[PDB]
RNA sequence: CAACACGGGGAAACUCACUAGUUUAAGACAUUGGAUGGUGAUGCAUGGCCGUUUUUAGUUCGUGAAUGAUUUGUCUGGUUAAUUCCGAUAACGAACGAGAUCUUAACCUGCUAAUUAGCGGCGAGUACACUGUACUUGCUGCUUCUUAGAGGAACAUUGUGUGUCUAACACAAGGAAGUUUAAGGCAACAACAGGUCUGUGAUGUCCUUAGAUGAACUAGGCUGCACGCGUGCUACACUGAUAUAUAUAACGAGUAAAAUAUGCUUGCAUACUUUUCCUCCGCCGAAAGGCGUAGGUAAUCUUUAUCAAUAUAUAUCGUGAUGGGGAUAGAUUAUUGCAAUUAUUAAUCUUGAACGAGGAAUGCCUAGUAAGCAUGAUUCAUCAGAUUGUGCUAACUACGUC
């Protein structure tokens, strides 16, 4: 009965409840897909309806959360990110950081692009709250992968 | 308007490489660049070719 | 109780419910920051 | 086959694996009908609230259409097309007798 | 303000210039004469 | 025979079809001079005058002329023509002839040869206008 | 008021039981889930108190609740 | 003024071969004198569409609409009054707010089609979906098509 | 500036937080204690996102060299859209930014393709000529044009000038295209106690919680008005208004409530139909609008080889606060909605204010733009003078300077 375009929007909507309802749950593995345990989520959902910088960010704000050393933790990251062949890192933490100020600490490695559409392409970015004892720190990971080419190299065998 | 390190930095690299087949056409040299570099758009292509007959 | 069928108060935000902002167009029923923070994943990409 | 997909180079990939996988059997289609493509545009404000720049982006939900009408017994043109296509083409059915 | 009144180049200003006609009037003596704008006999 | 061409200026698009006939000339089911603004139906007849009369009298011409508004379908229709009368001596006629003809028409101006490539600069939010912004004030 | 009849307890406790999931949804002017016949404000009223006790936990997540049993709770229900 | 050389062969064996105006008037005026289709009475008080906010103003208007249509039926040969609303439709200054077309009053039109029908001119059928032209008219406008263009020209 | 048609904030109700008041429990847990929710307070507790700095051209490192913060590299000069290049040069080498990438729009493949697109082929008529032209029903090679896939095409190409004659520019030619073809999109570093907890079950603390700041219902109100400031709309007429006629546009956008029968008694309850979106079309209606029907989940029906207005042509005025101007008011019948009064909106007749081209001031703009004219979409039960798109009508003036 329904139209191409009504189709289309509800496939959308509900890939993005779906990957919403997987940050809810998955906190207890890394990334793994997903299949179009299992039995009650499977259950659930169907009930309902009828190098990863997820990864790398997810594990950040549980070593964060656990309340090791913000530097130490940082940087344990972004060398495990630079150990998995990483072309470039950098990772963000914004909000109160142990103190009554709040402030933004930045921690970059390697190339890291950041202007146009090789941009989109190669860098994969991303959110996560870590809530702790005064309110909520902001994690932003960006990781630029292996890459096709990057355009800009030019070289001659 | 001009050329870009990346650009001329690759015609200089050009000309070391493959002097003896460069020549002093365009479509030619076009051709050349076009087997020889692995430049991924036409444009930059072209631009790279432009340059080292120059 | 009394509410109407029809009118603001009828209808509210898919995600957050949030009674204003809400994109009606192709059926969406979101709101529009809602919206912005689904963009990508939903497919309405930026180009021009 | 009827393809109904929001990606191009997957929808141009299942065109020429049925082309192919027909072509073999001396199958007759109706050579690739590409439909006008539809955009979905929605013409978002930036900031979630007002101050700042009234500052708009406009999204494109681009949608692709192709079609092919063929003469054979349907089921190995479906299980072809059905096994070969990634989820994101959409196919329908279409068939005649010449 | 108007001076103009009913009783005593082809143009409608030229026959309002030369007999102080209204320009409804100008027209009036021109298809009088003759027996928006467009060409002339 | 016949030959099928095309004619564009803005979003207007002119179709000219040149086959064999006698001098009768149509713009969709009607003739020729009723396209209505006199300035403008001189530019038209324009490429018969350049020509002179006898090269039409072999040639029965139909025209169909779709989208754009008035002076874009005028355009559309004259670059048509021209590009209909210099197409039909390429596939029937004589190429030399062609040439001096083509060279008659480029002489007089390129802009019946090739259309004239303009369109819109799109609107970009900040304004009613393409470039042009809202009022600011202090 | 507000009573809740007793079979129909036993019925949304012995549904939890027989699936092992709710998917409530958080909405109470909707007046029946798709496979209860059941209240929607009473199904809330008996999920949010067995939270409370401890025997089913919500993920939740936007306009739905997503519940499932602890292991007690599966055992208790039954009774 | 009505005649002008020309550089290329008419044909004048239609109303596709000859201008809207002149056909239009004398075909208006020509209905009128025999006296087909009737004023009629109630339509002199009332508005052709509301873009005019005004009376019509004109007298012999009414044979001019029907002979329009008329004409608008050969050319575009299945429509119904909708297309003629639209047709006639124009802008109307509404004061203080903007312009915007606003359609042409139906009865009048509905009417004139009506009578053109009676009178064996148009057809409203289901093979093609509105009103057509029918075979009366139709030999009737070409032919005093022609009559018009011969007259005319020399 | 970087608040002030901004909070997509076009509020009849709800929306709503507010005003006059009235209710309700929807007070989990182990009476009682105990919370949960909060468009409550705090953006100088914060996350996220966004604005500015700035879409300009800037920013940073390794090693080297010159008590220290540091400086050099990153520069007298030439050049450029550009810390773009060249050149000089106690630095050499880098990196991010920028260009580049990407999306459209611009031109060519007589290749790639034909459906719900065209074009012919061909039957058949209706009309006119005259040894074809116009117009409709039925069947059915071509792909130029409609569409859209892949691929081509400009690099300052050639010629001529100017330039350390270096980077490069200037002119002419060629060319679909010569300001990186035109337009966008994307947005470094470091900021601002800029904006937002009135978008969020993002969120700290502080407040509140049955005579609630929760949930909820009825009115009232956000639009009131000596008066001050923004952005728009509509004007001040004759290169015009009025009235007929003719021509012709692009982007689009479209599907647990209604109605009939029965049981009780038009009220209530139950069944059945097929109901909410676009309206062609046929009838009825001055008009609004109505009724009857028909196709459309859409290149298929609304509707598009034509849906706009400025066009233009012919008439009517004839410069006179005038037939300019339509504020203002008075009377209507419709239409949406539970509810239209503070006139929702609609038409119809009547009513006929300021305004004679705008002081001091101050805004936008360089080619399909400016201006003028429309119109699609967004909100929408109903409501564009808003915003955002899109076209048509197609100027002026350079083409530079501090």
């Amino acid at each position: 009965p329904i139209s191409k375009k009504r189709k289309f929007i509800n496939d959308g909507v509900f890939q993005a409840e779906l990957n919403e309802f997987l940050a809810r749950i998955l906190a207890e593995d890394g990334y793994s897909g997903v299949e179009v345990r299992i039995r009650e989520l499977t259950s659930l959902v169907q009930k309902r309806f009828f190098l990863c910088a997820m990864a790398q960010a997810e594990s950040l704000r549980y070593k964060l959360l656990k309340g090791l050393a913000v530097r130490r933790a940082c940087y344990g990251v972004l060398r495990h990110i630079m150990e998995s062949g990483a072309k470039g890192c950098e990772v963000i933490v914004s909000g109160k950081l142990r103190a009554q100020r709040a402030k933004s600490m930045k921690f970059r490695d390697g190339y890291l692009i950041s202007t146009g559409e090789p941009s989109k392409r190669f860098v994969n970015t991303a959110t996560r709250s870590a809530q702790l004892k005064q309110g909520v720190l902001g994690i932003k990971v960006k990781i630029m992968l292996p890459t096709s080419i990057l355009p800009d190299n030019i070289s001659v065998l | 308007r001009v050329r870009t390190k990346t650009i001329k930095r690759a015609a200089r690299q050009i000309v070391e490489k493959y002097y003896a087949k460069l020549t002093l056409d365009f479509q030619i040299n076009k051709k050349i660049t076009e087997e020889v570099a692995i430049i991924p758009s036409k444009r930059m292509k072209n631009k790279v070719a432009g340059f080292v007959t120059h | 109780v009394h509410p109407k069928k029809y009118g603001q108060g009828s209808r509210q935000c898919r995600v957050c419910s949030n009674k204003h902002a809400i994109i009606r167009k192709y059926n969406i029923n979101i709101c529009r920051q809602c919206f912005r923070e689904r963009a990508d994943i939903i497919g309405f990409k930026k180009y021009r | 086959i009827a393809l109904t997909s929001k990606n191009l180079r997957a929808i141009e990939k299942v065109c020429s694996d049925i082309m192919k996988g027909a072509k073999e059997k001396n199958l007759n289609v109706s050579g690739p009908v590409r439909l006008p493509v539809k955009t979905l545009r929605i013409t978002t404000r930036k900031s979630p609230c007002g101050e700042g720049t009234n500052t708009w982006d406009r999204f494109e939900l681009r949608i692709y259409k192709r079609l092919i009408d063929l003469y054979s017994q349907c089921e190995v043109v479906t299980q072809m097309t059905s096994i070969n296509i990634d989820p994101v083409v959409e196919v329908e059915v279409i068939i005649t007798d010449s | 303000k108007l001076n103009h009144a009913v009783f005593i180049v082809i143009t409608p200003s030229a026959i309002a210039e030369k007999y102080k006609v209204n320009l409804s009037v100008a027209r009036a003596v021109i298809n009088h004469l003759a027996d928006s704008q467009k060409l002339y006999t | 025979k016949r030959v099928q061409t095309f004619g564009k200026k803005k979003t207007a698009v002119a179709v000219a079809t040149v086959t064999n006939g006698k001098g009768l000339i149509k713009l969709n089911g009607k003739n020729l001079d009723l396209v209505e603004p006199y300035i403008l139906k001189t530019k038209v007849y324009e490429p018969l005058w350049l020509i002179g009369s006898g090269k039409l009298k072999n040639l029965d011409i139909r025209i169909r002329v779709k989208g754009g508004g008035q002076t874009s379908q005028i355009y559309a229709i004259r670059q048509a023509i021209g590009k209909g009368i210099i197409s039909y001596y390429q596939k029937y006629v004589d190429e030399s002839t062609k040439k001096e003809l083509k060279d008659v028409l480029l002489r007089y101006d390129r802009s019946l040869l090739v259309g004239d490539t303009r369109r819109c600069e799109p609107k970009k939010f900040g304004g009613k206008g393409a470039r042009a912004r809202y009022q600011k004030s202090y | 008021y507000s009573y809740i009849p007793k079979q129909n307890k036993k019925l949304i406790y012995e549904y939890l039981f027989k699936e092992g999931v709710i998917v409530v949804e958080k909405d109470a002017k909707i007046p029946r889930h798709p496979h209860l016949n059941v209240p929607n404000l009473h199904i809330m009223m008996t999920l949010k108190s067995l939270k409370s006790r401890n025997y089913v936990e919500e993920k939740y997540n936007w306009k739905h609740q997503y519940f499932i049993l602890n292991n007690e709770g599966i055992e208790y229900l039954r009774e | 003024r009505l005649l002008e050389p020309v550089p290329f062969v008419k044909t004048n064996n239609c109303i596709k071969d000859v201008d809207a105006d002149l056909f239009i008037r004398s075909y208006a005026t020509h209905l009128k004198l025999h006296n087909k289709i009737t004023y009629p009475k109630w339509c002199t008080f009332v508005k052709t569409g509301k873009g005019r906010k005004l009376a019509p103003l004109n007298e012999d208007w009414y044979f001019i609409r029907a002979s329009s249509i008329l004409r608008r039926l050969y050319l575009h040969p299945d429509i119904g009054v909708g297309f003629l609303r639209r047709q006639f439709s124009s802008k109307q200054r509404r004061g203080v707010a903007p312009n915007h077309t606003s359609l042409a009053s139906g009865k009048i039109l509905r009417s004139i089609l009506q009578q053109l029908e009676n009178l064996g001119y148009v057809e409203q059928n289901p093979k093609k979906k509105g009103r057509r032209l029918t075979t009366k008219g139709e030999n009737a406008i070409n032919n005093f098509a022609r009559y018009i263009n011969k007259k005319v020209y020399n």
